[PDB]
């Protein structure tokens, strides 16, 4: 382990799962945790609370590297946007900046077809 | 983007900083391809409803 | 009288994200709004304004 | 004893109008509560909703009155001589053991498992 104190939390909140990848500021991965690896499956992955746990699990694995300050980059529309960020505050970590990093095409590729469900 | 200058404020300020860049709005637009005809149909009915509101909401006794 | 060089003015008409602001908000005339949008877009090409807050 | 919770407990024990038989049973096994109740009182319970088109078990708070009532019900239902079964439970209930305590547990267990539905 290289001990780092300043880092970046990259919350990837899909509508299905939520991934949390705490990195150094140079974007090398240190820890990751996912709603659908932190216990919850099918329906319950896609809940705030599953993502919270992902964040918690990742947080208490990020302390091995001795991280202290994180910037949160919240990327996507999922339920695990807000909850993960709370779970980083309420796990010690000082949050410096909360960026949104959602990829927005400036008209680009034709999305998949509409679901005639 | 929100520099945390308490966190609880900062996350609310974050949540309103991404409302205002219509970020979640935009993702939901671009999840599935709206066929151009359907886009226009929605936009007309929008304008049409908005007017047909205001018009009768100027015609707006009750008791 | 809008210039792709007058960054300072133009910046009153872009959001923090870099987005062009509605004429509804700013209160610009349709004719002006059109000319802004054109200038903003020329600025963006000269990297005097940014396209996106991200980049 | 002059307590409304005690009144409740017997009425929750009472069967077929027989208040005396009940009252005796409770009064006698009490000779052999307010604690043993408070160690069965559940704070959280699962309910169920039609969520849109499924049945999800959603955690909810128990309000304090239902708290005391659910406890009494659980004691009696576990407990069910009777005085030689109603102190039996209602002492293990002060020693976090038995089935009325197992209820408090296995209810909280179910809620813990359904925290993902807590507020949605």
């Amino acid at each position: 382990r290289k001990q780092v104190a300043d880092g970046v939390a990259h919350i990837h909140a899909s509508f299905n799962n939520t991934i949390v990848t705490i990195t150094d500021r140079q974007g090398n991965a240190l820890a990751w945790a996912t709603a659908g690896g932190s216990g919850f499956r099918g329906s319950r992955k896609s809940t705030p609370f599953a993502a919270q746990v992902a964040a918690e699990r990742c947080a208490e694995m990020a302390k091995e590297y001795g991280l202290k300050n994180l910037e949160v980059m919240v990327k996507g529309p999922g339920p695990g946007r807000e909850s993960t960020v709370r779970a980083l505050n309420a796990a010690g970590f000082r949050i410096t900046n909360i960026v949104d990093a959602t990829p927005i095409p400036h008209n680009g590729c034709r999305p998949p077809k509409k679901r005639r469900v | 983007v929100v520099k945390v200058r308490p966190f609880d404020v900062a996350l609310r300020r974050f949540k309103r900083s991404c409302e205002k860049a219509g970020i979640l709005s935009e993702v939901r637009r671009r999840e599935h391809y709206e066929k151009p005809t359907t886009v226009r149909k929605r936009a007309k009915a929008a304008a049409q409803k908005r007017h047909a509101k205001k018009l009768a909401r100027e015609n707006a006794r009750l008791y | 009288e809008i210039d792709y060089k007058d960054v300072a003015t133009l910046k009153n008409y872009i959001t923090e994200a870099g987005k062009i602001v509605p004429s509804r908000i700013t209160g610009t005339s349709a004719k002006y709004q059109r000319q802004l949008a054109r200038a903003i877009k020329r600025s963006r090409y000269l990297a005097l304004l940014p396209y996106t807050d991200k980049h | 004893f002059k307590s409304e919770l005690l009144a409740k407990f017997v009425n929750i024990l009472m069967v077929d109008g027989k208040k005396s038989t009940a009252e005796k049973i409770v009064y006698t096994a009490l000779d052999a509560f307010e604690e043993a109740l408070e160690n069965v009182r559940p704070a959280v319970e699962v309910k169920s909703r039609r969520v849109g088109g499924s049945t999800y078990q959603v955690p909810v708070e128990v309000r304090p009155v239902r708290r005391n009532a659910l406890a009494m019900r659980w004691l009696v239902e576990a407990a069910r001589s009777m005085a030689q079964r109603l102190a039996a439970e209602m002492l293990d209930a002060s020693e976090n053991k038995g089935t009325a305590v197992k209820k408090r547990e296995d209810v909280h267990r179910m809620a813990d498992a359904n925290k993902a539905f807590a507020h949605y």
